[PDB]
């Protein structure tokens, strides 16, 4: 363990995911076999997608 | 990428940091947003969580917190509402 590690479990506890291979990210909210998934393409604003996933974790 | 590069996606994404508290008690400080705007510390254990805020937040408010994160136990949930909490008191 490192503090960088413990970060990451905290923001996976979250149900946020890096799906780094394909250039998105993924949202389990629920964990009832539904997601979101956004994708990373510089085409949406940083500011659009914080308000996306916030509201996702909101659900 | 290493981990920290992903520690960076994932702040850049939420807009949210995880930074050590000021507080010996409540260690753990949440950041939310581009400056020191909006954050809230936390203890990871016990019955008395909520630490400091900044913007401060009414006891009621923060007993609303307190419940989520000890009753619910639900850490994302806990940071939805405290964000809320916290942009609508700037
Ligand atoms: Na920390």
């Amino acid at each position: 363990a490192n503090e960088n590690i413990l970060k990451l479990k905290l923001y996976r506890s979250l149900g946020v995911i890096l799906d780094l291979e394909n250039d998105q990210v993924l949202i389990n909210r629920k964990n009832d076999g539904n997601i979101d998934i956004l994708p990373l393409d510089n085409n949406l604003s940083d500011f659009y997608k914080t308000k996306y996933i916030w509201e996702r974790l909101g659900k | 990428m290493n981990d920290a590069a992903e520690v960076a996606l994932y702040e850049r994404l939420l807009q949210l940091r995880v930074l050590p508290g000021a507080s010996d008690v409540h260690d753990v400080r949440f950041v939310f947003g581009d400056d020191s705007r909006c954050w809230i510390e936390v203890a990871m254990h016990g019955d008395h969580v909520i630490g400091n805020s900044h913007p401060a937040l009414d006891p009621k408010s923060r007993a609303t917190l307190e419940h989520v994160l000890t009753v619910q136990g639900d850490l994302a949930a806990f940071l939805v509402v405290a964000r809320d909490m916290l942009l609508a008191s700037l």
